[PDB]
């Protein structure tokens, strides 16, 4: 496949899920599945959550480049 | 005379509240030799009663049918009359030092969210960090108001962290 | 200057930070203070300016207790400012404002010479930049030092070590000075002649103080 | 560069530093003036104050020393208005107040559009034909009118040097004004009056003998009195 | 002393309305709780998991504001 | 020295030194100016 399916590995993304705890919040980028998972982007985030965990799996349609 | 409360120095109720007080504190004294520690003690406690009572008087205060003394609240009313002192200053120097701790705590947040693991410096403070913001927040409404100016007061909605719907 | 140096105990351990480049450095630090290099230069600061102080107020102590013992109409050492005070054409309040402006300027120009080095001989005060320049951490020279002795490095180290050695007997006789007045409400010099007059008996166990006395027998 | 150092040994601002500003000693501690634009304003507000500083201490001290050496009859400062309301001839002190503030209202009003767009009152068209001199040079120096003379019409270092010299005695100004308020709440004397004690008794006259400046002083000097 | 009790009587009005209002606008869902309309209006809880999840319904804000307003009237 | 500077720079520390400083202060004003009441003077 050319170039990648998700974004650049190890940049900051910004999480659109509402339902998700880190909804309009920056995460670091771990990994992202090529094979073509349905939720493909790794992001890691700096606070963790309820659960006590600190990544997450999501798609392409919910991570964007954070605002500045 | 406003509100129906006569002044402090005008009042009888008040004069009947110091006489009690008094009193009592008289009565207290006289089962002690004047050359006692306890004496001595009750002395300085009438003292500082008859100051607080005297202190309490000439300076606008008022009270009504109990002799306890009743602060003016409306400014304007409270400045006309002179009851500014009452609340209206009271407040006015409480929101400096309010304001105060708010920034200081506001800087010291932001300065320590910029290096790694900020929350080792939330729960280990920075101690010369901190003496140094304590003693740079005497300006904190003029910086304040400048954040709010250029923006870096408030953050974007869109990256604040909002509750599903 | 180091290694094989007496120690404030013999066979004792000298800490790192102490290698014996300071002057009176005999490596006695139970507490470990002074560790880090800030505060073992503000350490060093502070011990100086302190001993300063307890050498200049011990001298006129003593100098006033010798002339009041001589015949001179001086007051004791202890209680001497409510007669100052009744003396002085300055009264207090006016006087400690006065001491505190004065010695502002000479503070604050110490510590940011301490923090900065060399920064007070810029010319910012009337224009004087080869003066004002510390020579060393606690050590400033120049207009302080007008003979110049001190340009020798052997000079200036046996000058130190003996400063600061006075200066440590200096503070020892100052608490000498507070705690024997507490206890004897007699001028040091009359002490001094009391020891001197009867050392088997008058010393710090006949006062009726230090020693308490409660059965009597 | 800066023209020196309020605090020698200290580290000098970056907003300050290599700032070239007209009486500039360094002396932000706070970090007050981090933003220009900021800088800008708080440059016009100590221009506004240094001004009124000065105009209050000469009315305050020029006549007093009028007075002090007999030539004058006006009173000292704290009781001048007092006195004038209670004339024979005198204005009620609520129209003067409203109308003279109904004046700085203008003059303010225009400094702020002023400030908020430099040169913006050159609109032609706009003052009785007398608008296209009320163009501003810089940061609160207006000209035209405000210098009819012409004394800042000069080489740039000379302008420097007259913006030094006023902002030097705007400052001294300001602690002279504060001086005034405050050791006349203390004392109750004029100014002339608190230096002539202050000339004839250094000692027993100044701040720390009275308890109203330093409280608790007394009952120390009272303490060691006794 | 009236005004003061008058204040304490806006202090649990407005307390009141905050618990009340806490649980109608978090009724559908929340941070903690998500998916909150899925489960109706009265559930006990989520269980001890994401630290803990008891009383999270909007009825059991009713039942704590119940409490407030008891000791309000 | 410096351990035990962060170990007064963890948070109970300063905190107790805060209540300290800010209880002294309030203690000292209020004995040396007795029942503040009216802000006069
Ligand atoms: C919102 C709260 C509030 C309330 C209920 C009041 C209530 C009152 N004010 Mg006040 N006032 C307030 C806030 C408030 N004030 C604030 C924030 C200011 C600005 C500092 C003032 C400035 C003010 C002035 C200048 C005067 C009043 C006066 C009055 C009285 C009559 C007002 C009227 O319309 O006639 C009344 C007791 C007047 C008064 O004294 O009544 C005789 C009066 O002259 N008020
Ligand atoms: C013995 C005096 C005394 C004491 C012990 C208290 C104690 C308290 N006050 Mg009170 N207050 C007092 C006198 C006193 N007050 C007086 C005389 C007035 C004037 C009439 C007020 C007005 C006042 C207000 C308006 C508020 C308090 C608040 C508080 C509480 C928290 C303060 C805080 O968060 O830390 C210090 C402050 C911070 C860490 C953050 C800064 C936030 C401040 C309040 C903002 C100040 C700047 C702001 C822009 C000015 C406008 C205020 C706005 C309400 C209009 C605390 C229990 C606050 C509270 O209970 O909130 C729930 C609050 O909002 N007080
Ligand atoms: C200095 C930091 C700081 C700041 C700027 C704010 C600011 C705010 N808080 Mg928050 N808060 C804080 C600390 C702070 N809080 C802490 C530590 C707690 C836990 C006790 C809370 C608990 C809290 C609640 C429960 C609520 C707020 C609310 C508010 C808002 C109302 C203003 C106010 O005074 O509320 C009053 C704030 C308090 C009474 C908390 C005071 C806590 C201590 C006494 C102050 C801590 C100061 C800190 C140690 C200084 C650090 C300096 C550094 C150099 C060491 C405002 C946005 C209210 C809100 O959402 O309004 C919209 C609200 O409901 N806060
Ligand atoms: C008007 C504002 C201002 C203020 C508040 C200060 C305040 C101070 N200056 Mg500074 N100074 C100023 C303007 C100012 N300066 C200007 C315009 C100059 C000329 C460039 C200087 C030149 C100056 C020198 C040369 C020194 C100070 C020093 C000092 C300190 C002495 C304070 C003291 O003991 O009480 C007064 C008694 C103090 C921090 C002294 C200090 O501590 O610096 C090392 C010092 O040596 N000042
Ligand atoms: C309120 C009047 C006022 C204002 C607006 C300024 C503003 C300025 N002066 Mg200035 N200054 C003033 C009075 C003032 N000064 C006085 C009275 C003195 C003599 C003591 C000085 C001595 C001084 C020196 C020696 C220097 C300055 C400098 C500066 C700049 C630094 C920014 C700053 O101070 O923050 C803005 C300040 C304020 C908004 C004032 C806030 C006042 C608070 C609210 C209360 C203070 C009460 C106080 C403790 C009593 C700026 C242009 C430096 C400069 O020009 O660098 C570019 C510089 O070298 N000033
Ligand atoms: C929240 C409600 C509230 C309010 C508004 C008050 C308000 C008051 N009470 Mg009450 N009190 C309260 C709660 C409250 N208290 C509670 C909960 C208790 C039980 C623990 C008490 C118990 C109590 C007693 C037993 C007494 C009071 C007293 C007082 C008065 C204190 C005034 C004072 O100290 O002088 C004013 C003090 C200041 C303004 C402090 C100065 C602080 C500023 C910031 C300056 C800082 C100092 C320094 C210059 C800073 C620079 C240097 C620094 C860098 C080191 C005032 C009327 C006393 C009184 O006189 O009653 C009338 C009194 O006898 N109260
Ligand atoms: C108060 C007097 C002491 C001031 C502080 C000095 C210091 O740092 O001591 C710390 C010393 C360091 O020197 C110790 O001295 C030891 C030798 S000796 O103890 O001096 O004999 C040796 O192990 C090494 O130098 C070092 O560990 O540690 C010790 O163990 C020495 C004894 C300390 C405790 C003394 C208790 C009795 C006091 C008098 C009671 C009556
Ligand atoms: C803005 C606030 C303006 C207040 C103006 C007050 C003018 C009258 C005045 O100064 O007299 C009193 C003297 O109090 C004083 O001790 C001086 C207070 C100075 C107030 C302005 C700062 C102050 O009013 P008061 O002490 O009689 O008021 C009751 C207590 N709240
Ligand atoms: C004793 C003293 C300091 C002692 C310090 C000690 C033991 C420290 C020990 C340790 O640190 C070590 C080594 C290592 C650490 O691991 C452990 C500890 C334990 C922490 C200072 C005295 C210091 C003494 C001083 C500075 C004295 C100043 C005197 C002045 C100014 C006199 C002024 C007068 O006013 C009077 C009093 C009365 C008037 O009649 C006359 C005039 C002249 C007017
Ligand atoms: C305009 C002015 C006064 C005007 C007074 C007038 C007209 C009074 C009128 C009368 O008297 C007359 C004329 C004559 C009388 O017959 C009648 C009356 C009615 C009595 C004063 C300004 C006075 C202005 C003053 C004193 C300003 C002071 C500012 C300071 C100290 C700022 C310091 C700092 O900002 C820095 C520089 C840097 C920061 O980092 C730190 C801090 C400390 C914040
Ligand atoms: C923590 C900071 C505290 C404040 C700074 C340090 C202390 C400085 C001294 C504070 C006290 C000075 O004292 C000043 O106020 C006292 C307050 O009752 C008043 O005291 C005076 O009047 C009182 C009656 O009103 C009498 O009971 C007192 O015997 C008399 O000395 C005086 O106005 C003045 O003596």
């Amino acid at each position: 496949k050319k170039k990648e399916v998700g974004p650049k590995r190890g940049s900051l993304v910004k999480v659109l899920r509402p339902e998700s705890y880190w909804y309009n919040q920056v995460g670091k980028v771990v990994s992202v599945d090529q094979s073509g998972i349905r939720y493909p982007v790794v992001v890691r985030f700096e606070n963790q959550n309820y659960a006590g965990v600190s990544t997450n799996n999501y798609a392409l349609d919910e991570v964007t480049d954070p605002p500045a | 005379d406003v509100a129906g409360l006569t002044p402090c120095s005008e009042s009888k109720a008040y004069n009947k509240l110091e006489r009690k007080e008094l009193k009592t504190l008289e009565k207290r004294l006289k089962k002690y030799e004047p050359g006692s520690a306890p004496y001595l003690a009750l002395q300085a406690t009438k003292e500082r009663t008859q100051n607080r009572f005297k202190n309490y008087a000439k300076a606008g205060l008022l009270c009504g049918n109990d002799g306890l003394p009743h602060l003016i609240s409306d400014p304007g009313l409270a400045l006309r009359f002179n009851h500014a002192g009452e609340v209206f200053i009271p407040t006015f120097g409480f929101l400096y030092v309010a304001g105060y701790i708010g920034h200081v705590g506001r800087q010291y947040i932001i300065k320590s969210k910029e290096d790694a693991k900020p929350t080792d410096k939330e729960i280990i403070l920075d101690v010369p960090l901190a003496l140094q913001l304590a003693f740079q927040g005497w300006a904190w409404p003029l910086a304040a108001i400048q954040e709010l100016r250029n923006g870096s007061l408030l953050e974007k909605d869109e990256n604040i962290t909002v509750s599903p719907r | 200057a180091g290694a094989d140096r007496p120690l404030w105990s013999p066979g004792s351990q000298p800490p790192a930070w102490l290698d014996g480049s300071l002057a009176g450095d005999y490596g006695f630090d139970p507490l470990h203070l002074s560790e880090e290099p800030e505060m073992r230069k503000w350490m060093v600061q502070a011990e100086l300016v302190h001993a300063r102080w307890a050498m200049l107020g011990v001298a006129g102590i003593l100098f006033t207790s010798i002339a009041a013992k001589n015949g001179a109409p001086f007051p004791d050492w202890y209680d001497a400012g409510k007669e100052a005070i009744k003396t002085s054409p300055a009264p207090l309040g006016s006087l400690i404002f006065t001491e505190l402006l004065l010695f502002g300027w000479v503070e604050t120009k110490r510590l940011y010479d301490l923090r900065n080095p060399g920064s007070q001989g810029d010319g910012s005060f009337l224009g004087i930049t080869d003066g004002l320049k510390g020579k060393e951490n606690g050590y400033p020279g120049g207009l302080f030092d007008p003979m110049g002795m001190s340009k020798n490095e052997a000079s200036f180290k046996e000058a130190k070590v003996k400063e600061i050695k006075n200066g440590r007997l200096a503070m020892l006789a100052f608490v000498g000075f507070i705690a024997q007045h507490h206890a004897t409400h007699k001028s040091p010099i009359d002490n001094l002649v009391d020891h001197v007059a009867d050392p088997f008996h008058v010393t710090f166990a006949t006062n009726g103080v230090s020693v308490p006395h409660f059965t009597e027998f | 560069n800066m023209n020196g150092n309020w605090l020698p040994g200290s580290q000098t601002p970056a907003h300050l530093k290599d700032l070239k500003m007209a009486g500039n000693f360094g002396f932000d501690p706070l970090n007050l003036g981090a933003e220009p634009e900021a800088l800008r304003w708080y440059q016009q507000a100590e221009l506004v104050h240094s001004r009124t500083a000065m105009m209050a201490v000469a009315g305050i001290l020029i006549p007093g020393l009028f007075t002090k050496l007999g030539a004058l009859n006006v009173p000292q400062w704290y009781e001048a208005g007092k006195v004038y309301i209670e004339g024979e001839g005198a204005i009620p002190f609520g129209t003067l107040l409203m109308s003279t503030l109904f004046s700085y209202a203008f003059v303010e009003g225009k400094r702020w559009q002023d400030f908020r767009n430099p040169g913006s009152q050159a609109e032609p068209g706009t003052f009785f034909g007398l608008e296209g001199m009320f163009k501003g040079t810089d940061n609160g120096y207006p000209g035209g009118i405000f210098d009819p003379l012409g004394y800042s019409k000069t080489s740039p270092e000379k302008l420097d040097e007259l913006k030094l010299k006023e902002i030097k005695n705007g400052r001294l100004a300001m602690v002279a004004f504060l001086g005034f308020a405050g050791q006349y709440s203390a004392t109750g004397k004029g100014p002339i009056d608190n230096l002539a004690d202050h000339l004839a008794d250094p000692w027993h006259n100044t701040f720390a003998e009275n308890g109203v400046s330093v409280p608790g002083l007394s009952a120390v000097e009272q303490a060691a009195a006794s | 002393g009236d005004f003061l009790v008058h204040h304490a009587i806006a202090l649990g009005l407005h307390t009141t309305t905050l618990i009340l209002v806490k649980g109608a606008l978090d009724a559908r869902g929340s941070k903690l709780m998500p998916d909150k309309k899925d489960f109706g209006y009265s559930f006990p809880c989520d269980g001890p998991g994401r630290g803990g999840t008891c009383d999270i319904s909007a009825y059991d804000a009713f039942y704590l504001a119940v409490f407030w307003m008891l000791n309000t009237i | 020295m410096k351990d035990f500077t962060t170990y007064l720079s963890t948070a109970p520390v300063v905190g107790l030194g805060w209540a300290i400083f800010t209880s002294g202060l309030l203690i000292e004003i209020n004995r040396f100016f007795p029942d503040p009441l009216v802000f006069s003077f």
